[PDB]
């Protein structure tokens, strides 16, 4: 099992829809 | 703190509480350089320490340690016996570490009783380790582990025969064709748990009939 | 004394440890556990301390320490902690699983000490995966980190002491 079960930081855990914000927001990489 | 270390280490026999986890972080960071190879000269000094603690009070410490913080001695010993490990160079305090570990093994032979081998069983093991030294006659140790075999004392055989194993494991030599069979017949009877090892190693590089002594032995 | 076999004995215990734990019997983990004190090799031991482990996790704990001999002369204790004292990393890390799984299902008088002796060892742990690096070292750590969760949500008596063991990690 892994160390942490209420873990929302996982990559292949999570939905479609913040993978398209993954995908804007790592091509943008950067806040002021 | 390399002075003061063995005056911690007397207060880590005696009662530490987080002394002994600051010591047990100082030895991890040595620990750290030595595999990193950043000039980790610590090691040998707390090993001097604890020898020099050991010459003092043999008795006293062991007591402590086997007694009451058996679970810090034992971390100590892991410590220090991978961190020897790791150290191969020269093996001064490879040697300095087998000589406190026979003055500490004398020790517990002598004063534990009832806390046989909470952590004296780790460190009977750690000297079998570090005792597991190249034979150098390879013909007359068959004797000598036959001559055991009827004298019936395990231990002894053990010794024998992971002697006899690296010995094997060596330069082989002009192996007797009639020893060898007559040991073989004696491990067999006796349990023995390296038996397999030592026939392997006795039939490879074997200077005889090896097909011979098998058929003969089944 | 083959060994191959005993390695087909080891990866087929875990099977059946796997399967039906509720049918270990004491004898049979007496007898397991004589075997491993008495092997000499660390691979083996370490399939056996494996089995030892996923029988831990299961029930058949209580089946070993129903009582109709103290807790400390069964012989599985020493072996639990030796092991978890030993040198080689995997068995270390199956010696404190081991630990961890006692201490949280058995509550007994005199396992305090098994309590203090398992929660140091897992430094000992904490320190040796902490500066290993390998990817065999991080998965004994992440076995570490189990047994972590484990005794502090079963047991939330030692979670002070393990908090701050984990800080001097960090």
């Amino acid at each position: 099992a892994h160390v942490w079960e209420d873990n929302w930081d996982d990559d292949n855990v999570e939905d479609d829809f913040s993978n398209q914000l993954r995908a804007e927001l790592e091509k943008h990489g950067y806040k002021m | 703190a390399r002075v003061v270390q063995g005056s911690p280490e007397v207060p880590g026999i005696t009662v530490r509480v987080l002394q002994a986890l600051a010591t047990l972080l100082s030895s991890p960071h040595g620990g750290a350089l030595v595999m990193s190879m950043h000039r980790s000269h610590f090691l040998a000094c707390p090993l001097l320490r604890q020898l020099c603690q050991y010459q003092r009070c043999v008795p006293q410490d062991t007591g402590f340690s086997s007694l009451f913080l058996k679970v810090l001695l034992q971390m100590l010993q892991w410590l220090d016996s991978p961190g020897v490990e790791g150290g191969p160079l020269r093996a001064q305090l490879r040697m300095l570490a087998s000589q406190a570990s026979a003055g500490r093994r004398l020790s517990d032979v002598r004063g534990g009783l009832l806390r046989l081998a909470e952590a004296l069983a780790f460190r009977q093991d750690l000297e079998v380790v570090s005792s597991t030294v190249r034979a150098v006659i390879a013909t007359l140790r068959s004797g000598e582990q036959c001559s055991v075999e009827p004298d019936l004392i395990s231990k002894v055989l053990q010794g024998l025969i992971e002697v006899r194993s690296p010995h094997l494991e060596e330069l082989l030599t002009a192996f007797f064709s009639a020893t060898a069979d007559a040991a073989s017949p004696f491990p067999a009877c006796k349990p023995v748990v390296v038996v397999s090892s030592l026939l392997l190693q006795e039939e490879e590089p074997l200077a005889g009939g090896k097909p011979g002594a098998d058929g003969g032995s089944l | 004394p083959r060994k191959a076999v005993k390695r087909l004995a080891i990866q087929d215990l875990k099977l059946l440890a796997n399967k039906t734990p509720h049918t270990w019997s004491r004898e049979n983990i007496q007898a397991l556990c004589e075997c491993a004190l008495q092997t000499p090799y660390d691979s083996l031991k370490l399939g056996m301390l494996s089995v030892l482990s996923t029988l831990s996790g299961t029930i058949a704990i209580k089946h070993y320490f129903s009582i109709v001999s103290s807790p400390r002369s069964s012989d599985l204790v020493k072996l639990a902690q030796e092991c978890c004292y030993h040198n080689n990393r995997g068995i270390a890390a199956h010696g404190v699983r081991v630990l961890t799984n006692i201490t949280v299902s058995c509550q007994e008088k005199d396992l305090l000490a098994l309590e203090q002796d398992a929660v140091f060892g897992l430094e000992s742990l904490l320190v040796l995966c902490s500066q290993d690096d390998s990817p065999g070292a991080q998965a004994t750590l992440k076995i570490a980190l189990n047994c972590m969760v484990k005794l502090a949500k079963g047991r939330p008596h030692l979670s002070q002491s393990v908090v701050e063991t984990l800080l001097t990690q960090l």
